[PDB]
RNA sequence: GUUUCCGUAGUGUAGUGGUUAUCACGUUCGCCUAACACGCGAAAGGUCCCCGGUUCGAAACCGGGCGGAAACACCA
RNA sequence: GUCUACGGCCAUACCACCCUGAACGCGCCCGAUCUCGUCUGAUCUCGGAAGCUAAGCAGGGUCGGGCCUGGUUAGUACUUGGAUGGGAGACCGCCUGGGAAUACCGGGUGCUGUAGGCUU
RNA sequence: ACAGAAACCUCCCGUGGAGCAGAAGGGCAAAAGCUCGCUUGAUCUUGAUUUUCAGUACGAAUACAGACCGUGAAAGCGGGG
RNA sequence: UUUAUCCGGUAAAGCGAAUGAUUAGAGGUCUUGGGGCCGAAACGAUCUCAACCUAUUCUCAAACUUUAAAUGGGUAAGAAG
């Protein structure tokens, strides 16, 4: 034996953490410092661009924070991108661009600004940083939210940012982490961001793998074979997207009504139905051993 | 040569005889104490008020003749 | 004679209550304060920057400033007679909206509303509050019982 | 030795527990707040005779000693050595003080009179409220008289005033004597050496499964 | 028929304690280097101990963690020396196990008259798919009730692959 | 009662700043001696008073105590 | 119904164990071409998509611990004022108001905020 | 393994029992605990306030504002601890 | 003095809620021990005492507190709205 750590005392005194902590989802200190708006403002919000790359789909959304629960003004996911001619490889840093770009333009169609602060168009992979035009609606801004991603150089998060910056939001971004920064020198190549934005990471992996061995191709990326996608092509899917996104960002939904509406959870057992099960036993037991 | 080392005895009696005056608070209290970047600003608000009085006067008379017409249209 | 130190006797005031030791719920610094609004001070351990101090732990005052994360606030503090309306610079964390005013406001909104209406009648409505009157003649009734007889019960020594 | 109990009869001061704050406390005179057959059972030993204070006072540790002993002496005789339990229920425990005796030699010259008035530890005492138990005993139902008088003699080692009372509980439990035989025969109450466990319609059903089995 | 409760080796830990520092330690690092093929981490003293000749923040042991197939390839060629047989009380309460060796040469290694013979502790962390749930950063958690490798599942692990006897009696 | 001071090998006594412990004496073993002394070579011996704390660590630095010592206890 | 993303209040939410997951996601997973990070691709980053709900999570279960309410204890303990009340004294009695806490009994077990799915 | 109440390693539990130069006292956890990189916000400058209060000083603190900067993808955070 | 509304940590209580003391039994080779006694010796039998801890129980804390009063302290109860 030992001492039981988890006494009654353990649970009388155990003070829960703080829900979105237990689930393990949220810097809040850091949500604190991100969100809370100074009080030389009282009502005016503080927008943050939220990016968490999931695992299958990248979600990007602008949110502002109210006392009832931060309200989302605009949300652009990766699984929308089939619309814009991108079938696959859509949790991949280059698709976080398109997603973040989408977001910037779905937002900027509202408050009527799709005709101004377009940001960069051809795409370089440099300092683009929006400069608000005088005598117009001043540009939009938000303080990027990474969540819990160890934000090393190359990571998709502050890469989707590049999308929303490229798309005409005025986020404070530095360049120290865009894929291309040399951590033994301190500049860009920038023409590495060329690739890194358009997926010639994936092209040049789709080409180192192929000439060595077959059937690691196909295993490692079947859906890159299926859907009649290739290297060479890749660069010129994405360029149709940062064009196609930008001619129409708006969401149309899909209308929804049908469901029969069956209940195929399980329900809470009512009092009496627990109340008997003990009385139902203890009569199953008693009877059983008033015998043998 | 020892003695008393405080008391707060009759006292209530005193700092109370003449009253305890809950501080007489005027309207229009001083803005000294406020962040300078308020005042720095609200003085540019206060200074450039008269620039924009022509609007103010005409726009008053509009509402005054519209409400001379509202009260007369009631009559 | 005792020590003057700013946080004497606070061992068990500023101490956070139970099972709340930790992350300050964010709401408490994302509600808006603005000059005129009346506010109750209530010191807090967790954050020490911009603390009030015990001689006004649990007072109320109106707000006169608003800085980036603090609220300048005018409170009355009694001092051997002369009360002093005096101003401190307390960080938001240690402050709430007193609901003190908020019975009135709801009473105003009702009286202006009940005066504007019943003006098209001209019937005089009871606007003022009025203290709890003496409870009116009512009857009681037993139906088909006499009432139950109490007797004081005999003492026996329990232990 | 010590001033007569008189001078420390009455609770004036706030409890001084022996702790970090006072130290160098001479060990409490009394040490055994139960004797006899403390190896008894609940079911064979049915008479919670009690001694109860009637006054808000302090009791010295050394009184409790005597109070006990003189009840171990009369019971034994009476019942025999096996035929009771005695429990004292006031382990002395706020610490009592003594200015250090105003010590001086012969005619003397200087004592300093009052400076550093604060004394030292002298001993230990109990707080006792009214209607609060000091000693209790159990025997057989048979042997009531032989409890009565044992506590009766103990009252005389012992200041103020205090009634002897016979309880309504199984010996040393809290459970009202009119009621055990029933409460045991059906197992609301399960035997546990001296005391007894109240077992409620609460815990997991496999806890019950062990009883009525 | 089980889906992917493939009881499988998460890691193999090699420690070589030698309460000395400098040489007699620095050489021991080359043994793990040689055996594994990865630069081992020097451990150090938690705190000073007198009968031992060790001091707080002095280097003592040198240790490695080997994983993937190259764990399999050093567990095998590890037990072999212990001729595929262990004892009952190494199959531990959390479904890990541990078998120590006496002399580093017995594992297909060349002795230099300089670089002597420091055996090593081999231990291995059995896992299962979805044991990294704990160790990750986002959406962390705990590993079920089952999905936890009990002593006795870790036993007939080792008894149906390396087919050892696992002799009883302490 | 209050203010000082010590305690370390079998004994008298050194010692350090926080890594380490001595001297002399005593004693055990040889030698020399006919035999003791003396002389010459070898040797073993304490929680550094008892404590709790700090610290990598304490014999040594705090706090408490226990034993042995010293010094005051002046106007009447 | 339910989930995801972001959330509010922070256990009616925790913990312990038992049961079931249709679709989408959410996950587990597979690998190191690049970015990046390690002793170890064990964690982070990245490129994926060959499997399965093994677990999380979600959904449910326990005369389950806990937490949250109700009751009881109890008009008890304690107390504002009150008396030329008692009592050698400790203390105790009453009058006028206020009025707790445990053991012991009950019931409950997270509510919803915006954005977006699926059950068309 | 040698390794023993203590070296070294690995799994599990671990609301806080550690830790946070010190008296306590308050405060603290994908922190304010621990490890490393980068550094000088311990910098220059007006004012307002709190605390000791006479509501005088000093000391210590709190809020702002102006420079010039570190850090950080950034929000902020930072004018000694 | 009411009615709203904050503030408050004293009396009491509890200590089967944290800390700190502390009695007692049931229980436990938990550990482990140190003695026995029966055993060469054997968690072998039986004792015993240490310590720990599993349900319990006695009694307490000014430098404790889950609870937690009475008495008390701010505001507010509008034309400066
Ligand atoms: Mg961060
Ligand atoms: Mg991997
Ligand atoms: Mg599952
Ligand atoms: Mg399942
Ligand atoms: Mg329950
Ligand atoms: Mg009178
Ligand atoms: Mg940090
Ligand atoms: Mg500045
Ligand atoms: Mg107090």
């Amino acid at each position: 034996f030992v001492k039981v750590v988890k006494n009654k005392a353990y649970f009388k005194r155990y003070q829960v953490k703080f829900r979105r902590r237990r689930e393990g989802k949220t810097d809040y200190y850091a949500r604190k410092r991100l969100v809370i708006q100074d009080k030389n403002k009282y009502n005016t919000p503080k927008y943050r661009m939220i990016v968490r790359v999931t695992n299958r789909d990248i979600i990007c959304q602008i949110a502002y924070a109210r006392i009832e629960g931060d309200m989302i003004v605009c949300a652009a996911y990766a699984h929308e991108l089939p619309k814009y001619g991108v079938k696959v490889g859509l949790t991949n840093y280059a698709a976080a661009y398109c997603t973040g770009l989408l977001l910037a333009r779905r937002l900027l169609n509202r408050f009527g600004m799709d005709k101004i602060y377009e940001g960069q168009v051809e795409v370089t992979g440099d300092e683009y940083n929006v400069e608000s035009i005088d005598g117009q609606p001043g540009a939009f801004t938000c303080y990027l939210d990474a969540g819990l991603a160890r934000t090393t150089t190359g990571n998709k998060v502050f890469g989707a940012l590049k999308g929303a910056v490229d798309g005409g939001l005025s986020i404070p971004h530095s360049t120290k982490r865009f894929p291309g920064y040399d951590s033994e020198s301190k500049e860009f190549n920038a023409e590495v961001h060329r690739k890194h934005i358009l997926g010639q990471n994936v092209a040049d992996y789709m080409r180192y793998l192929i000439e060595e061995d077959e059937d690691a191709y196909k295993k490692q990326f079947s859906q890159y074979i299926k859907n009649n996608v290739t290297p060479d092509m890749m660069e010129e899917m994405y360029k149709k997207a940062h064009a196609a996104i930008r001619e129409n960002p708006v969401y149309e939904k899909k209308p929804k009504k049908e469901v029969k509406k069956k209940r195929w959870n399980r329900p809470k057992m009512s009092l009496a139905q627990k109340k008997d099960r003990v009385a139902q036993k203890k009569a199953s037991f008693l009877r059983a051993q008033e015998r043998a | 040569a020892k003695s008393k080392n405080h008391t707060t005895h009759n006292q209530s009696r005193k700092w109370h005889r003449n009253g305890i005056k809950k501080p007489r608070s005027q309207r229009y209290e001083s803005l000294k104490g406020v962040d300078p970047k308020f005042l720095r600003n609200m003085r540019f608000a206060k200074k450039h008020n008269k620039k924009g009085l022509k609007k103010m006067q005409a726009n008053n008379a509009k509402a005054m003749s519209a409400r001379a017409e509202a009260i007369k249209a009631l009559v | 004679t005792n020590t003057k130190g700013k946080r004497r006797g606070t061992r068990y005031m500023f101490s956070r209550p139970f099972r709340k030791h930790g992350v300050v719920p964010l709401a408490t610094y994302m509600r808006i304060y603005k000059k005129g609004d009346i506010v109750d001070i209530k010191g807090m351990g967790t954050v020490q920057k911009g603390m009030p101090h015990k001689c006004y732990h649990g007072k109320t005052g109106r707000v006169y400033n608003v800085t980036q994360h603090a609220v300048g606030i005018v409170v009355n503090k009694q001092v051997k007679g002369k009360i002093l309306a005096k101003r401190i610079n307390v960080r938001i964390e240690h402050i709430k909206h007193s609901k003190s005013r908020d019975s009135f406001l709801k009473r105003v909104k009702e009286n202006d509303q009940k005066k504007k209406e019943a003006k098209e009648k001209g019937t005089w409505v009871q606007l003022k509050r009025q203290p709890a009157p003496p409870r009116e003649a009512h009857f009681v009734r037993t139906n088909g019982k006499e009432p139950e007889l109490l007797e004081p019960i005999p003492y026996e020594f329990m232990a | 030795g010590r001033r007569p109990a008189r001078c420390y009869r009455y609770c004036k001061n706030k409890p001084y527990p022996k702790s970090r704050f006072c130290r160098g406390v001479p060990d409490a005179k009394i040490r055994i707040f139960d004797l006899g057959r403390k190896k008894a059972k609940v079911d064979e030993f049915p008479l919670g005779g009690h001694m109860v204070s009637d006054e808000y006072e302090q009791l010295s540790s050394e009184a409790l000693e005597a109070a006990r002993i003189c009840a171990n002496k009369y019971m034994v005789k009476s019942c025999g050595r096996d035929g009771f339990h005695m429990r004292v229920r006031l382990h002395p425990f706020h610490v009592i003080r003594i200015n250090k005796m105003l010590s001086c030699a012969g005619a003397d010259r200087l004592q300093t009179g009052m400076r550093g008035a604060f004394g030292k530890p002298q001993g230990t005492v109990a707080r006792v409220h009214i209607g609060q138990v000091i000693m209790s005993i159990r025997t057989k139902l048979q042997n009531e008289e032989h409890v009565i008088e044992a506590l009766r003699r103990a009252k005389f080692k012992f200041p103020g005033r205090q009634k002897i009372h016979i309880s309504k509980k199984w010996g040393f439990t809290k459970f009202n004597a009119d009621e055990f035989e029933n409460m045991v025969a059906k197992k609301c109450l399960i035997p546990d050496g001296c005391g007894v466990k109240y077992v409620p319609n609460h815990g997991p059903l496999d806890k019950w499964r062990v009883l009525h089995s | 028929e089980n889906p992917m409760r493939e009881l499988r080796i998460r890691k193999l830990c090699l420690n070589i304690c030698v309460g000395e520092s400098g040489d007699r330690l620095t050489r021991a690092a080359k043994v793990l280097e040689q055996l594994t093929g990865q630069t081992p981490v020097f451990s150090k003293a938690r705190y000073t101990v007198r009968s031992f000749g060790i001091r707080r923040n002095e280097k003592i042991a040198v240790h490695c963690t080997v994983r993937g197939a190259k764990a399999e390839e050093i567990l095998e060629k590890g037990l072999k020396v212990r001729e595929y047989e262990l004892r009952k009380n190494n199959f531990s309460d959390t479904g890990n196990f541990g078998f120590g060796i006496q002399e580093h040469i017995d594992l297909g290694i060349k002795y230099d008259p300089s670089i002597g013979i420091y055996g090593l502790d081999f231990y291995v962390v059995l896992g299962r798919p979805g044991f990294s749930i704990a160790d990750k950063k986002r959406r962390t958690g705990c590993i079920g009730a089952k999905h936890r490798i009990s002593k006795e599942e870790a036993m007939r692990w080792f008894q149906q692959k390396h087919d050892g006897i696992i002799l009883p009696g302490n």
